[PDB]
């Protein structure tokens, strides 16, 4: 048997269509648990209610192991949601203003990501050098544009673009709302964030977590992923490409 | 004042109050109290709901100052309604309203100017004294004070015809002495034709005109109760004598 | 432990001092529009099953139907699938006045169900006596039903009160807004252990004032 | 015996209590004998009626029932010599969705009787009032008179040891009461022929009362035995209450 | 389009089955629970408000508050806050029985407050007259809290069915519970406009069939 944790959406995806038939045929049972809150599936990992989970990015699993001192480690990297800025009540970048509003995602690490653009688009300035990890409202050295952001649910970024002038869009939600995926103005190079699976760390040798590996890097697999997931940033195994 | 007819009945487990209502009718003459006798409950503790359409019957039809009442729209039954006055065998009132706000509210229901509801309430209430305790609660004062509440709130609108079920019997009769010098009045005066229900024979002898006696949903007799004697022809109206 | 003194303290009452106001105002007017219209669709859901003012059980059988239907459907699914129209009316999707108006559908067909309670439970000899004298049918409700049953009018606000603070938190993280807005940024996710508990602390004063006060003037108004 | 002792039941000066102020008042009620109570409603249809029972204390003065205080029992022993005495009421107070005849159990199924002599004691003291034949029936199916004897039947059901009334037949036609009269005199022939009672009429107590009291505000005014139906009252303001005659 | 939505529906066949057996087990078992401790709870509350048994000021006072404060606190943090235990009691926080137990928990104050309706509004006199009987609390409420007031509880306990139905969505997100964790697939994270139609029509018959049990149960038992 083989016990999974992801949240809903793109990663329970990629387990329910093609890795979860692909394990099967290799003689594991797969039990996939499904979350919409990032707490639980560290726990019920450590905990042992799961066997493994690939929810976890490299920020955020150095964050809840430490805090909570988890016997966890990521195994290997996953193809993950670009980050890209979209036009709103602005249509190009250059329609800035002072007191200008953006959409950003509420989540900590994701928050840390779209402050680590916005000083690579130069509205605001950073304190360069503080933990990426970790950013955020603080660690603006300088709103450089004194932009008015809108913290808000990911699902809700594609529907803002009609409230706010510009909006940055997870990615896991610019191409289930794929009529508008290809209208961004900015995209994401930075590599600190990406997604990574994650077990107990005395399961990491284990053959059932070398046959999800290898399922995670199967051909049909890739095959499978190009066609589902067009344009998500790579693990760097596959050359992150 | 006449009925046509009336009659209601009830299937075997419908069940409710009592058993049938028969083919009945009846003509109550004007400036005269009309008295209705006979053993417990058998439909006549119900019977006066029908004359004022409180119930509906099966059968028949009515007539009040005029009017046919069964055919009646009911914006038009408020107008009959209203000039037809009721009291009753339980009390019947508005808890959190006080017992002078009681009394106005038929008023109230009448669209009188607030001088005359006020005027008409202090009257009422000092016809029948309660004057003296009025701002008051149901908690507060008891049931021979909520007789006279009934009374003068029946009272007040200066009905055509009142319609009582037992108010003023309800009392006992040493309470009830001081009472009746009330309707007393009120009838020589303003020819109320008050129709009243009893089990009681000492009431009739001393204030009716005419009595039916009654049972099993239909009359045993009616009799003159004139010169304070009730002159009836039946042993059941004996019986109801003794 | 000074830490728990000072982490707070610096920060927080920046911050606060909004998600309050957003909070009370959610709460409030939503809860104002839920009693009003509430009331109107409650009354006919009696008076059309009363059978004593007036009568259609067809009318009677629809109503009832919907009320159900919108009672027990799920609130958060309802709003996402209200947003379009919410747009169109608020003149955005953004903020606690469209909060309410969502919390607001909601109450309106939460309350009424309520009510139907407050008049089946009515003791019957008093109706038979207001049609014995004659009034309109609107009078009878307007100016005598409610008293009668004015004691169980203030529970019902009481508890949908209460009722409406538990739904807003849950309306507050989708839209923005409100004491769940924070606690989501504290908790769920970068969970803070002692910003939590003051969260908590504020939440136990306020709601046994509001139902401290309800129960004071339900007494009075016996 | 019965014997009452300064009662009293001092309220506010507001005083927007069920009645006004009353006042320490004695009396005592032997074996053999029937008692009748008789006023104005100025004094309190209710009295101290309910306070018999001690649904409420002596501001002043004490209760022996059965020669046995009751003020200073203050216990479920209290409760229990409660069970053991008979009293009717002004208000029906019956359960509305069990039957009447279950109405007429539930008083034995306070004494925890075995189930048979609960029938039997039921069909008995119910086929004695006559309401047997409306036993079945739900509250829906009545009149007053029915649920009268309801009332005297929930309450002859013990065989109680002593007995109280509360203005009952003011609402009822003669021979019922007549023969429910006749039932209270046979229960004179059991241990017990104490039966006291309100009516501030003369009527009922001219008819078949042996003794009485007569009041108003709470002071009694005169006590007197009725005799070849007359009361023969030495009272100047008993004579008014007298002229209800 | 109709066609590719009729023969997508067919696809999701077993899954389907999966999540409406989970449901029933989360909504009806944690029912059991809040009417059974909410009623004694109701109850004792009641008992020590009245002079009936024994009158307790302090612990009337105590109890209440304690009632309020667990109402009004929020469903979802309470969740997160009962983790360690939970995990404890039942050997997981996973599930619909572990989700259960937390509906259940809500569930006793919820219903001890709809009881406190019902009990403090019964007519007076025949507490009164068993009372003069000299009858014990035990029979008072063996027979006497029941008899009227038990259409009134069918009513308590159908908005009480029908509330956590509602709550069963918030606890699909984290339990995987039934109809709530559907609800939160292919809604927010990808849009299946199809089986939210299915989705809404097969909670509809669920919705009319509950309230339609409740409506004809009270009707019956006056």
């Amino acid at each position: 048997e083989i016990v999974f944790g992801t949240t809903v959406g793109d990663f329970g995806d990629m387990v329910k269509e093609q890795i979860q038939a692909e394990l099967e045929k290799k003689g594991y049972t797969v039990k996939l648990v499904e979350f919409t809150d990032y707490v639980r599936p560290n726990l019920a990992l450590a905990e042992g209610e799961l066997d493994i989970n690939v929810f976890q990015h490299k920020p955020y699993l150095d964050d809840f192991k430490k805090e909570h001192n988890l016997d966890i480690t990521e195994v290997f990297q996953v193809p993950t949601a670009p980050l890209g800025l979209y036009p709103g009540k602005l249509k190009s970048l250059e329609e800035v203003k002072d007191g200008s509003t953006v959409s950003a995602p509420n989540d900590p690490s994701n928050f840390a990501r779209v402050l680590v653009m916005l000083d690579e688009l130069g509205w605001i300035k950073l304190k360069d050098g503080i933990n990426p990890l970790t950013a955020s409202k603080a660690d603006i050295a300088e709103n450089l544009k004194n932009i008015k952001i809108v913290e808000l649910e990911a699902a809700q970024l594609p529907r803002s673009r009609a409230d706010v002038d510009f909006a940055v869009v997870n990615g896991n939600y610019a191409i289930s709302s794929g009529m508008k995926l290809t209208e961004a103005l900015f995209q994401e190079p930075s590599f600190a964030y990406v997604n990574w699976s994650a077990v107990k760390t005395a399961d990491k040798d284990s053959q059932w977590l070398k046959d999800v590996t290898e399922a995670y890097n199967s051909d049909a697999f890739k095959a499978y992923a190009h066609k589902r997931f067009e344009g998500y940033k790579s693990p760097a195994a596959w050359n992150e490409g | 004042i006449i009925l046509d007819k009336v009659s209601k009945h009830y299937q075997t487990r419908d069940k409710t109050r009592f058993a049938a209502v028969e083919p009945t009718s009846l003509e109550i003459r004007d400036g005269e109290i009309f008295g209705l006798m006979g053993y417990s409950g058998a439909g006549k503790s119900t019977l006066l709901r029908l004359i004022n359409l409180l119930e509906r019957p099966d059968s028949g039809k009515v007539n009040v100052c005029g009017q046919e009442l069964t055919a009646l729209d009911a914006a038009a039954l408020r107008q009959a309604r209203q000039n037809i006055g009721m009291v009753f065998q339980q009390f019947n009132l508005l808890s959190n309203r006080t017992v002078a706000d009681n009394v106005a509210f038929p008023l109230e229901i009448a669209g009188w100017p607030s001088e005359k509801i006020k005027a008409r309430v202090k009257e009422c209430l000092e016809i029948v004294g309660l004057t003296e305790r009025a701002g008051h609660y149901p908690a507060q004062l008891s049931g021979g004070q909520k007789q006279r509440v009934g009374i003068a709130r029946a009272l007040a609108p200066k009905p055509q015809v009142i319609l009582a079920d037992e108010p003023t019997s309800a009392l006992d009769p040493a309470t009830t002495r001081s009472v009746l010098e009330c309707l007393e009045d009120i009838n020589k005066r303003f020819n109320v034709t008050i129709v009243i229900v009893t089990h009681e024979m000492s009431v009739i002898r001393r204030l009716c005109d005419r009595a039916a006696l009654l049972d099993k949903g239909k009359v045993v007799e009616i009799v003159e109760v004139r010169g304070n004697q009730i002159h009836a022809q039946s042993d059941i109206g004996r019986e109801l004598i003794r | 432990t000074f830490q728990q003194a000072v982490s707070t303290i610096v920060g927080m009452k920046d911050e606060i001092f909004r998600a309050l106001g957003e909070t009370f105002v959610m709460v409030g007017l939503s809860t104002t529009f839920a009693v009003i219209f509430g009331t109107l669709l409650g009354v006919l859901l009696f008076v059309t099953s009363s059978r004593q003012l007036h009568y259609n059980k067809l009318v009677n059988f629809l109503l009832d139907n919907l009320v159900n239907l919108m009672r027990a459907f799920p609130f958060v699914i309802l709003m996402i699938a209200m947003i379009p129209a919410t747009r169109a009316i608020v003149g955005s999707t953004i903020g606690p006045v469209a909060a309410s108006l969502v919390l607001s559908v909601s109450g309106l067909f939460y309350f009424a169900r309520l009510v139907e309670q407050n008049l089946r439970e009515v003791p019957k000899g008093v109706i038979e006596a207001a049609a014995a004298m004659g009034a309109p049918p609107i009078a009878i409700v307007c100016k005598v039903l409610l008293n009668e049953a004015r004691a169980g009018m203030v529970s019902s606000i009481t508890v949908l009160a209460i009722g409406l603070l538990s739904y807003s938190a849950a309306a507050g993280m989708i839209g923005g807004g409100g004491l769940g807005d924070l606690a989501i940024r504290y908790g769920y996710y970068r969970y803070q252990t002692e910003v939590i508990i003051f969260i908590v602390a504020l939440l136990v004063l306020l709601v046994i004032l509001i139902q401290s006060t309800g129960n004071a003037l339900a007494r009075k108004l016996d």
